[PDB]
């Protein structure tokens, strides 16, 4: 009825742990409720719906949420996140018996399992050079955030989670990247806070 | 293959009238358009019960909608203007709340059309130093210098798309962040083990898909017309 909230645009779960995603409503009769999720560049994918029938609710993939009345919730659960999860999840409600309304959305961000990192920036060449390259920021762990550059002719990305699963290893990366005859890769991330053991090879 | 909306990308210039049809087979009562911007979700615009009802959504103002059919819900922007750029989505409903959508219409409105710009690609090699110190190799694809912010940037590795081993990041940068049309970057990483990287029998190829001008579009400029198209670059592996 009047409105669905899901607060935090963008959030955090570790790999491997509990998934909780919130959804509350207003509504003073229980509505119909809906989670849905959309990978990148795809539509809207139905994962389960509360339909005044059990309050238990089991969708697809080990997903599911219980509606709560007395705390009007509706929180969608995975016991487990795994690096697939990473998609936009909406919760959803039955509004003036005539039409569904949409939450905000989250984001689900799965921080990879990283026992072993091996940070490192390394410089990449263009595989048909007239003299350009770019910095590769890679194999930190989680606890790194990559910060924007604060000279306006040196480009850096946000860090990117990519996962090989030719050897089931994943790794962050950004990259920056400049013009400018002044610019080193040693320099390139030097507004980031970089792991103290960072590798810079010769 | 119930509900199917056309277009499915389309770029537009200020003040042209567009519209966007919706078609099911099931005929549903229900029909709605809603669309979808980056941190609001999905918001109605306008829906409709039946060939005689129309019914007004929560940003309904820029919008009309007609409903020509049980099997047909059209929406139009009547004078498209930037803020109108966003993904739309139709969709229908049982009388159940058992809601199926359309696949999607990507809309960019640009003021001007002479800012439209493909994308320059460039493929750089991985490290010598990585591959050393890890056993793997990570391939670059910087895709610059385009206008509008519309393109799908891909992966072909021996010519056949691939998804694992892949980052690519979920927004473009802005070069000129200060300019209301500056052109955009982005970058992509294809990460694989050194042993694949070092047979100079494979091809990797960074494929962007650019949308942007049609054929009925007029181009007074010399340089290239910006159309819709596709732009790559590509290495070979080598083994030094």
């Amino acid at each position: 009825a009047q409105s669905v909230t899901q607060l935090g645009s963008h959030v955090s779960v570790s790999e491997g742990a509990l998934v909780l995603l919130r959804c509350n409503y207003s509504s003073s009769v229980p509505p119909y409720l809906f989670w849905y999720v959309q990978y990148p560049n795809q539509g809207l994918q139905l994962l389960l719906k509360y339909t005044s029938a059990a309050t238990l609710v089991k969708g697809i993939n080990g997903f599911e949420a219980e509606f709560k009345k007395s705390e009007t919730s509706f929180h969608l659960t995975k016991p487990s996140a795994h690096m697939s999860d990473a998609a936009e999840y909406f919760c959803a409600v039955s509004e003036q018996d005539d039409k569904i309304i949409f939450g905000k959305g989250t984001r689900l961000h799965i921080l990879p399992n990283i026992q072993n990192p091996d940070p490192a920036v390394y410089q990449l060449r263009d595989s048909k050079s007239s003299d350009k390259s770019v910095c590769l920021f890679t194999d930190f762990d989680s606890q790194t955030n990559v910060s924007q550059s604060k000279d306006s002719d040196v480009y850096i990305t946000d860090k990117c989670v990519l996962d090989m699963r030719s050897m089931d290893f994943k790794s962050n990366s950004a990259v920056a990247w400049s013009n400018k005859s002044d610019f080193a890769c040693a320099n390139a991330f030097n507004n980031s806070i970089i792991p103290e053991d960072t590798f810079f090879p010769s | 293959a119930d509900v199917t909306q056309t277009p499915r990308n389309r770029i537009t210039k200020t003040g042209k009238r567009i519209m966007l049809e919706c078609s099911q087979t099931k005929g549903h009562d229900r029909m709605y358009w809603y669309r979808q911007d980056p941190g609001l979700g999905l918001r109605l615009i306008y829906y409709s019960f039946d060939v005689k009802d129309i019914n007004k959504g929560e940003i309904s103002d820029g919008y009309s909608v007609s409903r020509q059919a049980q099997a047909k819900f059209s929406l139009s922007l009547e004078s498209a203007i930037p803020n109108q750029t966003a993904l739309y989505f139709c969709a229908t409903s049982d009388e159940s709340y058992g809601y199926t959508f359309g696949s999607g219409t990507r809309l960019t409105v640009v003021e001007d059309l002479n800012k439209v710009s493909p994308p320059e690609v460039a493929v750089f090699e991985p490290s010598e130093a990585e591959i050393s110190h890890t056993q793997k190799a990570t391939l670059v694809c910087l895709a610059t210098g385009f206008y509008p912010d519309h393109v799908e940037l891909s992966w072909w590795v021996n010519g056949k798309e691939v998804h694992s081993g892949v980052c690519t990041d979920p927004q473009p940068l802005k070069e000129q962040p200060a300019l209301n049309d500056s052109r955009y970057s982005l970058s992509s990483r294809l990460r694989v083990s050194a042993t694949f990287w070092q047979n100079p029998r494979n091809h990797f190829r960074c494929q962007v898909q650019f949308y942007g001008l049609s054929e009925n579009d007029e181009w007074t400029q010399d340089r290239a017309k910006p159309v819709t198209q596709i732009v790559s670059a590509e290495a070979w592996g080598r083994a030094d």
